DNA sequence: ATTAAAAGATAAAGTAGTTGAGCCTGGTCATTACTAGT
DNA sequence: ACTAGTAATAACTACTTTATCTTTTAAT
């Protein structure tokens, strides 16, 4: 997530400033700059497990194709819940199950 | 249901020919037979061409 | 039928422009050629080649 | 002593062939605007 | 003053080729 400009609405870029040796977000379309307090700029992970939660919506409770179980909910201890697997299409995706309750409609794993 | 990995849900015919086949088992058997027929049909032409090339 | 109607419209346009450049009056009945549509449909259905 | 010239290695891309044996049956094989006979 | 002949309106695997590269050599 990179910050955007204010008058031309363009994303900014890191740049080094020498008299105060500061990292700043700058725009080339115009002359708008701002201070950058985060050295964290580039992220590239070879193996990730982000996205296993999937796009769960409050309307997932009435899907008839999803299997139904009777697992113990953490907070409301409901006996009605559904379960599925990770949405990620990675080759090495694990088979850990994801459970969603019905009274509170929130997720919980086996951990 | 979704994410079903039981044998009966992935092409296991637990009944015999004498006892008959359930509709799901019938469809899976038909799929397997169609795959076998296609494999034989595509294999015959390649084998014939290979034999002709060897003979020549 | 869309292709055949396009062909018939092109043919009738050619006929009316020829009639105009020859300075004659058409009867609006000899310009239309039902033969192209009939023959195209019959040939396409009889042979199976879906085209002209 | 050091670098312009360039001959040549070769990396990359465009192009081209060719597909198992026989056997039987039926269907088709154009089209229409220009110019001469009576 | 009309009619009918009538002629023109496919992927898989391979080889080959080309331009690119560049390293090489003798020249600046
Ligand atoms: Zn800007
Ligand atoms: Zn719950």
């Amino acid at each position: 997530s990179f910050r955007f400009c204010l008058e031309c609405n363009n994303m900014l870029y890191p740049k080094e400033d020498k008299e105060n040796q500061r990292l700043l977000y700058s725009c080339r379309n115009c002359d708008y700059t701002e201070l950058a307090e985060d050295p964290k700029v580039y992220r590239h992970e070879l193996i990730t497990n982000i996205g296993e939660t999937a796009g769960i919506v409050d309307d997932i409770g009435q899907d008839p194709t999803l299997p139904r179980s009777d697992k113990e909910c953490p907070e409301c201890h409901s006996r009605d819940c559904v379960f599925f697997q990770s949405q990620q299409r990675r080759k090495d995706t694990n088979m850990t199950l994801f459970y969603v309750c019905l009274n509170c409609k929130k997720t919980f794993r086996d951990e | 249901t979704k994410d079903d990995f039981s044998p009966e849900s992935k092409g296991f015919v637990e009944n015999s020919y004498l006892r008959g086949l359930t509709p799901q088992e019938f469809f899976f058997h038909a799929m397997a037979g169609r795959e076998g027929l296609i494999d034989t049909a595509v294999k015959t032409a390649e084998t014939g061409y290979i034999q002709r090339r060897l003979v020549k | 039928f869309r292709i055949l109607f396009r062909k018939l419209t092109r043919e009738i346009y050619r006929y009316m422009q020829r009639c105009i450049e020859t300075d004659r009056d058409f009867n609006l009945n000899l310009a239309v050629k039902s033969t192209t549509i009939t023959s195209g449909l019959k040939y396409s259905l009889a042979t199976g080649n879906w085209g002209e």
